[PDB]
């Protein structure tokens, strides 16, 4: 198996493997990953911790 | 009347710098000239082959015909004929601005004035919308042509309420992305425009002052936005 | 009266005009009493229309830009020659208009160093050895080479004059066209008036 690309594709593309607010939001583990491969090296987590509020 | 060719320093033209340090000469000499042109030569794919198949042609000596056919047509003037005109248009008229162009000379200059330009740049367009007048040999100037006038203002002299949705749009983006983040044109249009947290020309427009405020850097024609600085 | 506000710079005009008064010691010693006045800031904006009204108001006003210095000889058709006067010199009990003091040469500053301060020039050249009287207000105008003046620092730093040459005017005064359209448009309706 592509272990590592696998939970790299279900991260992100989790409507691959899922099927009133459901029909909405995604899980926060696989939305959490876009702003993850969005970030730099080193991470100032207030500032993460803000950019992941603003995108609820 | 002087048409003046530049070759920028360091070769090309940086988009990272100011226009003053992509110069090499005195600094009042900008104040001069009534229009800038920074012509850019990004490389791209369709533009490309559709140029190169005009390069072709003309090689080809097809063009010798598809010339003479468009001087047929009228689409095209000859260029003896358009001297001879120019002449002609140069020792008949002399024609003068009327209040309706006027008018929005002003009231859009002072937009440009209080987004920053002095006041001598908005008389030089008056030029323009002279020099079009003349060409039609029109008695008066009018708005008509100041609109392109402006454009070409905006597209020579800019080569590098709802300004508050600009701005905030600026106050987002400094929570949405932090400092040495990245992210796209099309991912900020899909998450800021398609949920209508902004419009689409207030995400124009605030990428575009952004990065002159060394906020964010554009790269690879929009693919990846990078926020430079605070 | 084309130039809206800068009520102080008016005042200041006029003050220059009135000028002191000098006075003498019984050790031998003067006192200058004349007034100088120095303007900073973006190159267009109303520095050479205040200094054009004060050139043409003014009855003995001479406008200098960057042979002032008067040191200098011109020979006649036969040879035998003869010094030239300069305007620091002619102006003296008159006013000295200076545009592009920027531009003026290390030569120009060194000399108007004993005009601003002493009132005199002190003439040392080869076989001609004077002293003039230099009794003259200056009213001067500069830019930085920006174009556009950095409000947060001195023309110590926006202009890079000395500051021993700065130090001898009495008056400084730095002028950017800082925008408010509505009062921008009260002064421009004439402009536009004349077009």
């Amino acid at each position: 198996p592509s272990y590592k690309s696998n939970i790299e594709d279900n991260l992100l593309s989790w409507e691959q493997v899922l099927p009133d607010l459901d029909k909405i939001m995604a899980p926060v583990l696989g939305q959490l990953f876009k702003l993850y491969r969005e970030a730099n090296m080193t991470i100032n987590i207030y500032d993460f911790y803000i950019a992941f509020r603003e995108t609820l | 009347s002087v048409l003046a060719a530049a070759n920028p320093i360091y070769g090309r033209y940086d988009d990272l710098k100011s226009p003053g340090d992509n110069i090499d000469f005195q600094t009042t000499i900008l104040s001069a000239f009534d229009m800038i042109f920074i012509v850019k030569d990004d490389h791209n794919e369709e533009r490309d082959i559709s140029i190169a198949n005009h390069v072709i042609n003309i090689h080809t000596g097809n063009a010798n015909a598809m010339q003479n056919q468009q001087e047929e047509n009228g689409s095209e003037i000859s260029i003896e004929k358009m001297k001879r005109y120019i002449t002609y248009c140069r020792l008949k008229c002399a024609p003068r601005l009327s209040p309706q162009a006027a008018e929005k000379l002003s009231s859009n200059f002072v937009t440009i004035r209080k987004q920053l330009i002095t006041i001598r740049q908005l008389e030089a367009i008056i030029r323009i919308t002279e020099s079009l007048a003349k060409l039609e040999l029109s008695p008066i100037a009018q708005e008509r042509h100041v609109d392109e006038a402006i454009r070409l203002f905006q597209a020579s002299t800019m080569d590098a309420t709802s300004l508050s949705e600009i701005r905030r749009f600026e106050q987002e983006l400094k929570r949405r992305l932090p400092i040495g983040w990245s992210t796209s044109y099309q991912t900020l249009r899909r998450e800021f425009v398609d949920t209508h947290r902004f419009s689409q020309l207030a995400l124009d427009k605030a990428l575009y002052a952004l990065e002159k405020h060394e906020t964010i850097q554009l790269r690879h024609q929009g693919q990846n936005i990078y926020r430079s600085g605070v | 009266p084309s130039i809206y506000g800068h009520d102080h710079i008016k005042k200041a005009i006029l003050l220059m005009l009135m000028g002191g008064v000098e006075k003498n010691l019984e050790n031998g010693s003067h006192l200058r009493g004349d007034i100088n006045i120095l303007m900073v800031g973006d190159p267009s904006t109303a520095k050479s229309q205040l200094l054009r009204f004060v050139l043409n108001t003014a009855s003995l006003a001479i406008a200098t830009t960057g042979g002032l210095t008067a040191a200098v000889t011109t020979d006649r058709e036969t040879g035998e020659r003869r010094l030239e006067a300069g305007a620091m010199v002619l102006a003296d009990r008159g006013v000295v208009c200076i545009d592009e003091f920027d531009k003026m040469t290390d030569v120009d500053r060194v000399a108007i160093h004993e005009v601003m301060e002493q009132q005199t020039v002190t003439i040392a050249k080869a076989g001609i050895h004077t002293t003039l009287n230099a009794r003259c207000s200056v009213i001067a105008a500069a830019n930085p080479v920006f174009g556009q003046y950095d409000v947060n620092r001195d023309p110590h730093q926006n202009i890079a004059l000395p500051d021993s040459l700065l130090s001898r005017f009495d008056l400084l005064f730095v002028v950017t066209d800082d925008i408010n359209e509505i009062r921008d448009r009260s002064i421009s309706e004439h402009v536009l008036r004349t077009h």
